[PDB]
């Protein structure tokens, strides 16, 4: 061989996961949909 | 908004009036700078004297509130990742920063490969680095790498080196990094 | 990681460096990928470059192989990436036969052209493709419009079911009072020019 | 500073008195003692009873509910931080 022109190394190649985005009704996954329900019971509720 | 449903509801129109409710009294208390007051007044957490009454400002009331508090909490979530200083970025990147300046005095080993490339290149950014180096030749161009390595702590000085002999003085040093990517390829050869 | 899995297949080229490389390592981390490769060696050890890539893309399947064939490709798809560090370090050379007068004289060659930098010039002149749309960068993660969002639509929506509670309670109030006042559609208009009034009144 | 404009601006001069004062009953109802619960009212997120009436107090108002806005927003995203205690990390933890 000659002296090289290039430098390699083996490495791994392999598909990016998909960033899935935070869709624009974000805020309303920290509670479960049942429990917005029941918030929602509560205040419906509570105030009769 | 709210001040064009509480000038359109027909149920806004209320009297002061305590004692006993004659006639010809009854006005709104949504003025038109009323209405930011309510506005900046729920925005900002604190609450207002103003209270709508007859529903349909009661949703523009509801719908508000619901809003700021969505942004409130929203602001309050990510305010602790920012409250993080930054160091401040070097004056210098590349080549391209650092040979287009005065303040920094920048040398290499004499002797060595380093002045050797400068000497012999041809590109028109480094051949403005040698044309620096040559002048105060004295200064700039250290004996040794220790030397470099100590004016750059002892003073304002960039060195130019080879990238594994950073990599050492890095990992024992972390005041003192490696600015900006290589500007060359070579190796260290078993020399014959 | 990706020796201690059997979930993601791997292999390389065939005949090439790579599988050369993980047949005579001694490493124990990179004999258990070749251990691996061996048995199922009709499966993962494709024939080129070209059908690495593409069987990465049709399949679940992470590709053996240099460093600066991926920096083409990265450029090129944004849905690929190298994954970790360079295993070993290696270098494309000019090869010349068992003796020759002209490898001494490309050495000198390839010499001449890095330090005129046209090495890099040639490199530049090829890797650089689309600039590929890079990286999140990962960092603090200032909130933008996509990621709040949908609470200005239900602020408009909320304002827009408003304004129908307010005419509803217009026609309510405008139906109540003509039993006895004025008529029906007039006494709406009426309670207009009490509303567009620019003072206050009764 | 609101005790200053509120005496300064003269729309804080309000008769309280809901019921045809017929003369002269107008009131200016920030004090000192007034003046100084409305701040420490926002500052503690509770709110006073009282509120700025004149524009020329409302900005004062509306400031100094953004500041302690602010405050209270830092104050609390920092001390989640300082109540989970880091632990004891002596940087030995093995032979490497
Ligand atoms: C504390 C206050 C409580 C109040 C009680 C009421 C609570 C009653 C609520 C009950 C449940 C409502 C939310 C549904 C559950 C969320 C999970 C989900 O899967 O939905 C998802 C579908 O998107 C939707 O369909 C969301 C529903 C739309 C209406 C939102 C009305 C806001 C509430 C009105 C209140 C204002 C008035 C308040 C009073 C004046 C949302 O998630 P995504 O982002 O779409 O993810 C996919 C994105 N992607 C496809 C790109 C990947
Ligand atoms: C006294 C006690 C009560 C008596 C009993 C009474 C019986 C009550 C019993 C109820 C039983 C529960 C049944 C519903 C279950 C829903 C959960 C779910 O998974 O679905 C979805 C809920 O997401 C929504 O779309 C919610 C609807 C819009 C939100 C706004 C509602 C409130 C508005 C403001 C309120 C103003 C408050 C005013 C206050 C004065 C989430 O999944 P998804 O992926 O989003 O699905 C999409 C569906 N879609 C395609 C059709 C959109
Ligand atoms: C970020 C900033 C952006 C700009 C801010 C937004 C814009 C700035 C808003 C400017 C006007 C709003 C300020 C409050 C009213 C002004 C009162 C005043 O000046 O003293 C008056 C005391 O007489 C009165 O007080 C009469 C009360 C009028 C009703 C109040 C709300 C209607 C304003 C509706 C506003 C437009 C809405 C559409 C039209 C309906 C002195 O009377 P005058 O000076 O001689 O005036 C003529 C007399 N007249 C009126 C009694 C006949
Ligand atoms: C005054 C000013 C008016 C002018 C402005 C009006 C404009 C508004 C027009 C129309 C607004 C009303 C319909 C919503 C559709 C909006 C369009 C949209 O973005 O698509 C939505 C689909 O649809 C939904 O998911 C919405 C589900 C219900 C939420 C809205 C009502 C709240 C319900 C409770 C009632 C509350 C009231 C009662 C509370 C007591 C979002 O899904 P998307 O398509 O994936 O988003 C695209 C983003 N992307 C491109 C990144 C992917
Ligand atoms: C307002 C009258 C005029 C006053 C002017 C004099 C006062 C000054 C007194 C003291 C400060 C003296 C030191 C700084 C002097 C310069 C200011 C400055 O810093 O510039 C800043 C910009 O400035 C702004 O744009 C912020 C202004 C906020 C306006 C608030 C309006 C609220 C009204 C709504 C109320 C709603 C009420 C609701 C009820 C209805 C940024 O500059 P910098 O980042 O610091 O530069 C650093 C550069 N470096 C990085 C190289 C190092
Ligand atoms: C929660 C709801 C509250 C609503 C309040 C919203 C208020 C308005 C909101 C935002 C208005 C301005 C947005 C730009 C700020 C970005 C940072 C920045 O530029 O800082 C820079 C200098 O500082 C500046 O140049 C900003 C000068 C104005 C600061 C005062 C604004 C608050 C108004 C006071 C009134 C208070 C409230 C009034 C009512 C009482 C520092 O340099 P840098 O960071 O390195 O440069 C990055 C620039 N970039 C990010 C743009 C690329
Ligand atoms: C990102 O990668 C692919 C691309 O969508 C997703 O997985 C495949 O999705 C296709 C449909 O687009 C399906 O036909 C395949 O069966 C899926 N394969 C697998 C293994 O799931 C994947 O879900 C995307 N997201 C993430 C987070 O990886
Ligand atoms: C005051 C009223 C209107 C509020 C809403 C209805 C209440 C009474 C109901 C609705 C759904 C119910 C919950 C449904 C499921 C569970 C899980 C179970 O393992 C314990 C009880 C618990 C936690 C229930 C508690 C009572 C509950 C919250
Ligand atoms: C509520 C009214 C009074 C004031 C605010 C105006 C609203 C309706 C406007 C202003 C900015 C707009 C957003 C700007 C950008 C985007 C991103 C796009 O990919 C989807 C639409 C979306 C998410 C828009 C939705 C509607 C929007 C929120
Ligand atoms: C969309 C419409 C038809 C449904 C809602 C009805 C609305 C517009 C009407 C119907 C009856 C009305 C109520 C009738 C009587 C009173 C008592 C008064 O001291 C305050 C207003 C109040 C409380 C009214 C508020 C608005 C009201 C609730
Ligand atoms: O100075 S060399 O002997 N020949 C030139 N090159 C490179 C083109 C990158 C390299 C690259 C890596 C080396 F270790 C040596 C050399
Ligand atoms: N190591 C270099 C000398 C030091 C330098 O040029 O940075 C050489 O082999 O010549
Ligand atoms: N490029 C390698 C072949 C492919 C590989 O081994 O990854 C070589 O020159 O042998």
């Amino acid at each position: 061989f000659s002296k090289p022109f290039m430098t390699l190394g083996i490495s791994i190649l392999y598909r990016k996961p998909n960033g899935t985005n935070p869709g624009v009704f974000s805020f309303l996954n920290p509670l479960s949909p049942d429990i917005w329900m029941y918030v929602l019971l509560a205040c419906l509720g509570v105030s009769c | 908004v709210l001040f064009v449903i509480a000038r359109f509801s027909p149920y806004e129109w209320y009297n002061p009036h305590p004692c006993n409710p004659d006639s010809d009294v009854v006005e709104n208390n949504f003025t038109l700078l009323n209405s930011f007051w309510f506005g900046v007044g729920a925005l900002m957490q604190q609450g207002s004297e103003l209270m709508p009454k007859a529903l349909s400002t009661r949703i523009v009331g509801g719908i508000w509130w619901f809003f700021t508090l969505i942004i409130i909490s929203s602001y309050t979530a990510n305010l602790a990742a920012f409250l993080t200083v930054e160091r401040m970025e070097s004056p210098i990147d590349s080549a391209d920063d650092l040979a287009k300046q005065t303040k920094i005095e920048y040398g290499a080993v004499e002797d060595g490969a380093t002045m050797t490339f400068f000497k012999k290149s041809k590109i028109s950014t480094y051949d403005k680095m040698w044309a620096f180096m040559s002048s105060r030749r004295q200064s700039v161009l250290v004996k040794s790498n220790e030397e470099g390595i100590q004016r750059v702590l002892t003073s304002d000085y960039a060195f130019l080196m080879e990238s594994t002999t950073i990599e050492f003085v890095t990992q024992r040093n972390c005041n003192l990094t490696q600015i900006g990517g290589l500007i060359d390829s070579k190796g260290y050869g078993v020399g014959t | 990681d990706l020796a201690k899995q059997t979930k993601i297949e791997y292999g390389a080229v065939e005949d090439g460096a790579t599988m050369t490389f993980f047949k005579k390592s001694k490493i124990s981390t990179y004999d258990k990928m070749w251990a691996f490769m061996s048995s199922r060696r009709q499966s993962v050890l494709v024939k080129s470059n070209e059908e690495g890539i593409q069987r990465v893309l049709t399949s679940d399947y992470a590709f053996l192989m240099e460093s600066t064939t991926i920096e083409f490709v990265t450029q090129r798809n944004c849905n690929l990436t190298q994954i970790g560090g360079l295993i070993d370090s290696k270098g494309y050379g000019v090869g010349t036969p068992m003796g020759s007068p002209y490898r001494d004289k490309i050495t000198i060659a390839i010499l001449q052209l890095q330090e005129e930098g046209k090495l890099h010039m040639m490199k530049e002149k090829w890797w650089r493709g689309n600039g590929c749309p890079e990286e999140e960068s990962k960092e603090a993660s200032a909130l933008g419009v996509q990621n709040i969002g949908g609470i200005f639509i239900v602020l408009a929506a909320g304002l827009v079911l408003s304004v129908f509670v307010a005419v509803g309670e217009f026609l309510y109030k405008s139906k109540k009072n003509a039993q006895l006042e004025k008529r029906s559609f007039c006494s709406a208009m009426v309670e207009e020019l009490r509303m567009s009034l620019k003072c206050q009144r009764r």
